[PDB]
């Protein structure tokens, strides 16, 4: 019906019947077009709108009403429709305050006397003291008994002394950073230039829970009301969208309010470092649209989205769930350094081979004294390229290796030791096989260290799972791994029956058919028509050879 | 997972979301005792009669009917009353019949502004030649986005006249691209 | 064609170049391998070594 | 630093439902120990100092991998909330806006009472039972948590607390947690406190309905 | 057609309910003005949706001993046969071996 | 149908270190309820006929604990707890246990301090265990080709609520109940005094030594 | 940005650890891991305490353009759910221990 | 006309709007869809042959369950499910036989066999459901689908997506196609025609060798690869194209 749809538009889509201030021509167009196309205007509104098409008639009408022209110009910018019920803000007892230094004093990287700081911090335990309204009368100090010198504010005065020292030493640097980072001024930014006045409160002077008196300076339809609370930054009351349709009757520019600080944030990251709520007038019942998160800047140095969301309190970028439990995956034992050890192993072996074949080159030089060739760049150890094999062209990678990272003294003794055994085997009419060398043994011990590291993580993970499942703590990082249908209703699923094209046989021009026929030719050029006698895995076809040997 | 992986450290616009639009200068434009000062009054403390760790401070019309306890009706006030607790637990008022608060920076008493007992309105739409005053330039079409003391920021908008029986293609707040019906 | 009138025969010229440069392969690769009933004798074409010889006349 | 807040009643004011000796150990030893341990931790980290109490609990919760300070910081808030959840001459039924919200979100007060009781009876081991206000859903719910966890870590607003750690009832009821729960709902729970907590929560949730023009 | 990218607004004189339940077409019982509030388009931008949120300010635009066997890879210094494209499909022969024990110089037939 | 066995000593035999009132409630009410509730959840199911250890592993369900796990694990835990103490306990162990303790903790005095600290820092309800770690994992590539014989060691592990080291294939040797009902009638909040009393007056090292022999034989049978 | 990587990623570091703290942690009984010049990607599934005995490592979190540097003598706690790339440019040696919930 | 999907709406004899959507292949194959008076969707392959949407969809491997879930109007689709049709839809093989009965209009019950699919595939799916790269691009953009550009063949969702818009087209969501717009046309130049002749000529040469291969095998002679190949399939295919094709013209 045309009651739920209107309500749905207000709540879901943020509709509001905002006033349209029309010119006489636009006002005539809407009043006359409701009657017909080319017909005598009959309605008193359209007839009057026809007369108002001449500004001379308007001036005569204005004079007959006794008002001025500018007053008439201001009456057209008037809120139409009904008015909201007027506010009735009641005070929940008296306003009782203490002068408590902010908990976050001092700022990061600013050094203060830690003995004075501990004296300051004693006042933070005063929040625990209980105050009853039936007791703010027994020993109330008034008049001459309530002068400032009579009050104990010693801990707050030490904070003021430290605060003033920080202000005098950091005022210029803070203004310089404002110019470096913020190109234009905006409410919530640091007041600078000619608009700055000495005595404005810096951000470390404020803390959540403080009550302030201020004036409304700016209303933003999508952000809220901005209040001057005596600081170098304006406070921000978040109000947006439809709520302003009624709230604009009560929150006006220039009026005096009482606000409470609800949050204080870093102005480099957050647009509005001081977050407020109105205490007087109370408009809690009129605010329905809420900010999920406080708005932030996306600045020049913000290149990693995961870093940005940690700077604020925002969730991680969601991912598709892998569908596999990490505690059920096989352990990892391939040490990443083994690939480097293999390169050194090959470099030593081919250096040893050249030593055997061409020992005349290696005369008078100790192998440990060898140096790389002139042009050896340590930064170009990996060169990517491409090579042609017959007609096929496979890319080829060049792995440059230094001679000074090789242990040729130990390799030569191992090489000579195995030559002697090979010679002795040859003299006996027997063959000799080397099972592994020192570098291969070095690769296994690095693998064993990596395997042990994986085992210890898995064992701790299994205990961690049982503790978290018992105490109802998350197993995965919250916000990560969103479920299905979160990423869209339409997704290409090749396995799904709604995306399959070989229902009536695989197409002959399909990419699958072309690839299947390609490897059949590649295999047939090796094997052909022979029947598969029996097949065995490589791993089980190695043990049996070891057993026979 | 990261461990299964098969650069070396040793070697304008404002987002409008509800669907994304960018607001910038291409679519928003401007049309041009001691003395009381605004600032903090101190930290409001918990009043045990009201059970709340952070004090309620005030009620509105609706919440006073929903949530006001019977024993607390005697404590509802129409004007503000200010009390100060020092670090030794003493309670000060100076004048319990007016609005006096302590300035935390200068450490002096001052009066509050009130005792707490423009032409253009936010969100209004303008046509392309509306007159606000004789001595002022004519307004441009759009919606009032920002209201300040002596200026207003307008978000540019274009009106289309439609007659009865016409059909609008799109829900409210639906994004329409250039050239869309 | 960006700052002059293009050659009036350009459409024909580019089209024939595309036929020689890419069109031949797309059709010569759709030629099926020919196998008999008994699968004894198999005929195939090595398309990567296709050649075009300039006209003798 | 945080002080140890006294309960809003004398330590013998919950008799005979909660004995004076229970209050002396529960508040004077357990709650005091949490405050003292937290204050030592806050004196070594300037960043954790300077958080508000709610901010500290959310920050130390660390999105499900809690920091060493979380258990103390959460427990000091939990116990402060718990003492204010009770009053002499408490129990029976709520009134006014608390009753209407309960009847709207549970169907009736009887339905809420069974949900609260079953959550408290089925919480295994140490933990807490909460009546909370959901921020996103704008409704009341019954939630049970284990050890020191409180609904603040998920941006929910607690309304009523019940401690089901064994130290809160073992001297008076031993293994009979069900009797302890029944006594709490019949003679101790402070619906007056819930009224003010709902009023404070309405500054962030707005359980009402908007006034929509017919224009 | 819309002269510019933007969002739709009407105040009055447009039916809030669509002409049909599925559709996004609304009728006008009276003469009205439809407003297109200007706004920049995201275009082909990604939009992270975890860090880009309402009212954010964007200052930036949107011989076995020489071989090795590892996870899903191996190196080889048996004759290796690689396809013409350098690409293997499932169940592909890459290396064969001619055992001399089955080599013969005389003709015959094979029985198995 | 599992049966609640009594402790291996008279209910007055642990005085004054553990009062009869504690045993009346810990064994007569808490432990009894765990067995009674377990028997209601097993009857008519496939959990019938298996030993309590099998029921604990089955109901754990690789972390997605089934409804019977809390009753089954707690019933096993308390039976283990009553056998861990004796009326004339405390002192020092000997034999292979003392050799293993010194190997894996430096000295007996070092082990006692580490065990007491673990029991004190166990937040909430839970158990603190001395276990013989000879576990095998049900995943791929989880077998050591060349065992070093030092991989089967003693560990101190803490668990919350009803969890015990059986669910990770460890062999428990000693436990202390740090649920508050185990000590609140005798020590109120003073858990440190309860832990110190346990290690000086109550712990039965001969039972711990006996359990170590079975754990060692368990590993020996697996290795053959 | 302005915030250091250690603060953003909750990487507790205790540079120049005293021998007293090492013995309180029982580092002498921790397992040993070592490497040469290489690159190790890892996603931490539990917290890990690492005491560097020789060399240095530069840790680049996933998607990051900056790095954290830890040198010999530092005690590092890598948090659970951290995804990072570890870079080594020289011989490196460490003693480690993985920590489950509670534990240490 | 370029391959793609075109949404038309022709008036019937009574002046009632009827909306039609046609899929054009790279070969000019037309798989027409329509909305009848009873809202039953028919796959008009010819002026006399009509095939229901559900039968065609099920013969391609789409089960009855997913079709209802993924269409904006499942209640419409269920409203036309006769009892006889449901039993055949329940199995993929029976739907193929039902599709063949309607497509061939041959009296009798066919028996599923591999040869039947091969004959059905060439007559219908090789001619009508091979979109090509241009058709896949036009299908994707017109129907707002994120399907990779490499898939040159028709997918079940593409057929299903055409059914969804057809309903939404009848109810005022969208615009009808203009067939005379040049964005719906494509130009075939000398490259396209000369490539067709080469493709046609290579199909003949394959059968030329197939005939010659059989002859050598029947005579047990070793055939030189040359004697298996004669030049006429390539020479005479081009002389016949230039002499007879209406697009080959004597130069003025
Ligand atoms: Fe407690
Ligand atoms: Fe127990």
């Amino acid at each position: 019906t045309e009651d739920e749809a209107r309500r749905r538009n207000w709540i879901e889509r943020g509709w509001a019947p905002w006033e349209e201030i029309l010119t006489p021509e636009a006002d005539f167009a809407r009043k006359s077009l409701n009657e017909g196309e080319e017909v005598p205007l009959q309605s008193p509104e359209a007839i009057e709108a026809f007369k108002m098409l001449r500004p001379s008639y308007r001036k005569k009408k204005i004079k007959e009403m006794g008002i001025t022209e500018d007053e008439w110009y201001a009456k057209q910018f008037e809120i139409r429709g009904d008015k909201p019920p007027p506010l009735d803000t009641s005070w929940a007892g008296p306003l009782v305050v203490r002068q408590i230094p902010p908990r976050d004093w001092p700022p990061k990287g600013w050094e203060v006397d830690r003995k004075e700081l501990e004296f300051i911090r004693e006042a933070h335990k005063l929040m625990a003291e209980r105050v009853w309204l039936e007791d703010l009368d027994k020993d109330l100090k008034v008049g001459e008994d309530a002068t400032v010198d009579k009050m104990c504010l010693e801990r707050f005065k030490v904070f003021l002394k430290q605060y003033n020292e920080w202000v005098e030493a950091n005022k210029d640097r803070l203004e310089e950073d404002s110019y470096k980072y913020d190109q234009d001024f905006y409410p919530g930014r640091r007041i600078r230039g000619k608009d700055y006045k000495e005595g404005m409160y810096e951000l470390p002077f404020y803390y959540p829970g403080m009550i302030c008196e201020g004036t409304v300076t700016t209303l933003h339809l999508y952000q809220g009301a901005f209040v001057d609370i005596g600081g170098v930054h304006e406070g921000w009351v978040p109000i947006k969208g439809n709520d302003w349709f009624w709230i604009r009757h009560f929150i006006r520019v220039g009026m005096h309010v009482i606000v409470e600080i609800t949050a204080k944030r870093d102005p480099y990251r957050f647009r509005f470092p001081l977050e407020l709520r109105f205490v007087h007038p109370n408009i809690d019942h009129m605010i329905f649209n809420k900010f999920d998160f406080p708005p932030i800047f996306h600045r020049d140095g913000d290149t990693n989205p995961d870093e940005i969301r940690r700077d604020c309190g925002r969730p991680p970028e969601p991912r598709k769930d892998p569908g596999s439990k990490p505690e059920e995956e096989g352990l990892l034992s391939d040490h990443p350094y083994v690939d480097k050890l293999w390169q050194l192993h090959v470099a030593e072996q081919m250096i040893l081979d050249d030593y055997e074949a061409n020992p005349e080159k290696y005369k008078g030089k100790k192998l440990s004294e060898l140096s790389d060739d002139e042009g050896f760049d340590e930064r170009k150890e990996i060169e990517h390229g491409e090579a042609y094999y017959k007609k096929t062209k496979l890319p080829k990678v060049i792995l440059k290796t230094s001679v000074k990272e090789l242990d040729l003294e130990a390799a030569l003794i191992e090489r000579k030791y195995h030559n002697k055994l090979m010679m002795e085997a040859k003299a006996r009419g027997e063959g000799y096989k080397i099972e592994k060398l020192r570098r291969n043994i070095e690769m296994d011990e690095y693998d064993s260290l990596h395997w042990r590291r994986s085992l210890e993580e898995r064992e701790a993970l299994l205990r961690d799972i049982s503790s978290r499942q018992a105490l109802g703590l998350p197993l995965e990082e919250p916000g990560r791994y969103k479920p299905g249908s979160f990423f869209g209703k339409d997704q290409y699923d090749p396995t799904s029956a709604l995306y399959q094209y070989d229902y009536w046989g695989e197409p002959k021009n399909s990419e699958i058919s072309k690839q299947e026929r390609m490897k059949d030719a590649h295999n047939k050029s090796i094997v052909g028509k022979g029947n598969v006698w029996y097949d065995m895995s490589y791993d089980d076809a190695i043990k049996q050879t070891i057993e026979r040997r | 997972r990261k461990r299964n992986n098969p650069m070396n450290p040793f070697y304008h616009g404002t987002i409008r979301m509800f669907s994304l639009l960018i607001l910038s200068s291409s679519n928003c434009f401007r049309i041009g005792t001691i003395k009381n000062s605004s600032g903090p009054l101190g930290t409001a403390i918990q009043i045990s009669n009201f059970y709340s760790f952070l004090p309620l401070l005030t009620y509105n019309q609706i919440s006073v009917i929903k949530y006001l306890q019977l024993d607390n009706f005697k404590y509802i006030f129409q004007v503000i009353h200010s009390y100060l607790i020092d670090e030794n637990g003493r309670i000060f008022n100076l004048d319990p019949y007016s609005n006096l608060v302590l300035n935390p920076f200068k450490l002096n008493w001052y009066f509050l502004h009130q005792n707490y007992n423009t032409i253009i309105s936010l969100g209004q739409f303008f046509c392309e030649n509306v007159c606000i005053a004789k001595k002022e330039p004519y307004l441009k079409s759009g919606q009032v986005l920002i209201v300040q003391r002596d200026s207003v920021v307008i978000r540019s908008a274009k009106p289309y006249l439609a007659t009865p029986g016409a059909k609008v293609h799109g829900h409210y707040r639906e994004i329409l691209y250039e050239g869309d019906t | 064609g960006t700052s002059t009138i293009p050659g009036f025969n350009q459409i024909q010229f580019e089209g024939f170049y595309r036929f020689i440069d890419q069109g031949l392969i797309e059709e010569l690769s759709k030629f099926p391998k020919i196998e008999d009933i008994d699968h004894e004798i198999e005929f195939q074409l090595f398309v990567e070594t296709y050649q075009l010889v300039e006209p003798l006349i | 630093y945080y002080g140890l807040k006294t309960p809003p009643y004398p330590l013998d004011a919950l008799e005979p439902y909660m004995s004076q000796r229970t209050l002396e150990v529960h508040w004077g030893k357990h709650h005091r120990g949490y405050v003292d341990n937290l204050n030592k931790q806050l004196g070594k980290d300037d960043r954790l100092y300077g958080y508000t109490m709610e901010e500290l609990i959310k920050a130390t919760y660390n999105n499900g991998n809690p920091l060493p300070e979380f258990n103390n910081a959460a427990q000091v808030y939990n116990h402060d909330f718990f003492w204010e959840s009770m009053q002499p001459g408490g129990g029976d039924m709520p009134i006014k806006g608390v009753l209407e919200q309960i009847e709207k979100d549970f169907g009736s007060f009887t339905n809420f009472r069974e949900k609260f009781t079953n959550a408290a009876l089925t919480q295994f081991g140490s933990g807490w039972v909460w009546l909370v206000l959901k921020r996103e859903e704008r409704r009341l719910e019954v939630v049970k948590t284990s050890n020191a966890i409180n609904p603040l870590v998920w941006d929910d607003i607690p309304i009523i607390n019940l401690d089901v750690w064994e130290h809160s009832y073992y001297l008076d009821y031993k293994n009979e947690r069900g009797k302890y729960i029944n006594t709490f709902l019949n003679h101790l729970v402070s619906w007056n406190a819930a009224m003010s907590r709902m009023a404070r929560a309405e500054a962030f949730v707005n359980l009402g309905e908007p006034t929509i023009p017919i224009a | 057609y819309s002269d510019s990218e933007g969002e739709m607004h009407w105040s009055t004189d447009v039916s809030h309910a669509p002409e049909f339940t599925y559709s996004n077409v609304h009728l006008l019982p009276k003469t009205s003005h439809l407003w297109i509030l200007s706004g920049g388009s995201c275009g082909s931008s990604l939009i992270l949706f975890s860090i880009h949120k309402d009212q954010d300010q964007m200052n930036i635009p949107f011989s076995d001993l020489l071989a090795k066997r590892r996870r899903n890879r191996f190196l080889i210094p048996i004759s290796v046969e690689i396809p013409i494209n350098g690409i293997f499909r499932r169940n592909s022969i890459f290396a064969f071996f001619d055992d001399p024990r089955y080599r013969r110089k005389s003709s015959g037939i094979l029985k198995y | 149908g599992f049966e609640l066995k009594p402790p291996p000593y008279p209910l007055d035999a642990l005085e004054p270190h553990m009062s009869r009132e504690t045993l009346d409630y810990h064994w007569g009410k808490h432990h009894k309820t765990y067995v009674e509730n377990l028997n209601k959840q097993i009857v008519g199911t496939d959990l019938d006929g298996l030993s309590l250890e099998e029921v604990v592993l089955l109901s754990y369900n690789r972390g997605n604990m089934l409804p019977a796990f809390n009753n089954a694990a707690q019933a096993w835990n308390h039976e283990f707890f009553w056998e861990s103490i004796q009326p004339g306990g405390g002192g020092k162990p000997s034999g292979d246990l003392l050799r293993l303790i010194e190997r894996d903790f430096g000295s007996f005095s070092d082990f006692v301090e580490r065990f007491k600290a673990a029991a004190a820092s166990n937040f909430g309800s839970g158990w603190t265990w001395l276990a013989y770690k000879a576990n095998r994992l049900d995943v791929a590539n989880a077998v050591n080709p060349l065992p070093k014989e030092e991989d089967k060691k003693l560990v101190i592990v803490k668990t919350p609520n009803a969890v015990n080291p059986l669910v990770w294939d460890y062999s428990p040797l000693l436990t202390i109940d740090t649920w508050e009902h185990a000590y609140y009638l005798d020590f109120e909040n003073r858990r440190i005094e309860y832990i110190n009393t346990f290690m000086e007056k109550l712990v039965s090292w001969e039972t711990v030594s006996t359990r170590l022999e079975s754990a060692m034989a368990r590993a020996a049978q697996r290795e053959q | 940005m302005q915030t250091p990587l250690e603060e953003l990623y909750n990487v507790k570091v205790e540079r120049k650890v005293s021998q007293r703290r090492l013995e309180e942690l029982g580092v002498s009984r921790w397992s040993v891991w070592k490497t040469g010049k290489c690159k190790l990607p890892w996603d931490w599934q539990v917290d890990q305490l690492v005491y560097i005995e020789e060399g240095e490592v530069r840790v680049v979190p996933e998607g990051s353009k900056r790095f954290m540097q830890f040198l010999a003598g530092d005690l590092v706690r890598y948090p659970k759910w951290l995804e990072a790339d570890l870079f080594f440019n020289a011989p490196y040696s460490e003693r480690y221990c993985f920590k489950a919930y509670a534990d240490d | 006309q370029s391959p793609g999907i075109y949404y038309q709406s022709e008036l019937d004899h009574n002046g009632i709007s009827v909306y039609t959507g046609t899929i054009i292949s790279d070969w000019g194959g037309r798989l027409e869809l329509e909305i009848d008076k009873k809202a039953r969707i028919w796959a008009r392959v010819s002026r006399k042959q009509k095939i229901s949407i559900l039968v065609l969809s099920s013969a391609m491997g789409s089960n009855l369950r997913e079709i209802l879930e993924n269409v904006c109007y499942p209640e419409i689709f269920l409203s036309f499910l006769t009892d006889k049709e449901k039993k055949k839809i329940g199995s993929k093989e029976n739907a193929i036989l039902e599709f063949y009965q309607q497509f061939s209009c041959v009296g009798g019950d066919p028996i599923f066999s591999e040869s039947l699919c091969k004959e059905l595939q060439k007559k219908f799916f090789h001619q009508r459901c091979e979109l090509g790269r241009i058709g896949r691009r036009n299908i994707n953009w017109r129907l707002n689908l994120n399907i990779p550009q490499n898939n040159i063949f028709l997918l079940p969702r593409d057929i299903l997506a055409a059914a969804d818009h057809l309903i939404g087209m009848k109810f005022g969501m969208g615009t009808l196609d203009d067939m005379n717009h040049l964005k719906n046309k494509r130009i075939r130049s000398v490259a396209d025609l000369l490539q067709d002749q080469l493709g046609l000529a290579l199909a003949r040469l394959e059968n030329v060798v197939k005939g010659t291969i059989g002859g050598a095998i029947r005579h047990k002679l070793i055939p030189t690869p040359q004697n298996l190949v004669t030049s006429t399939p390539l020479t005479t295919t081009y002389e016949s194209f230039f002499g007879l094709h209406p697009l080959s013209q004597v130069l003025d």
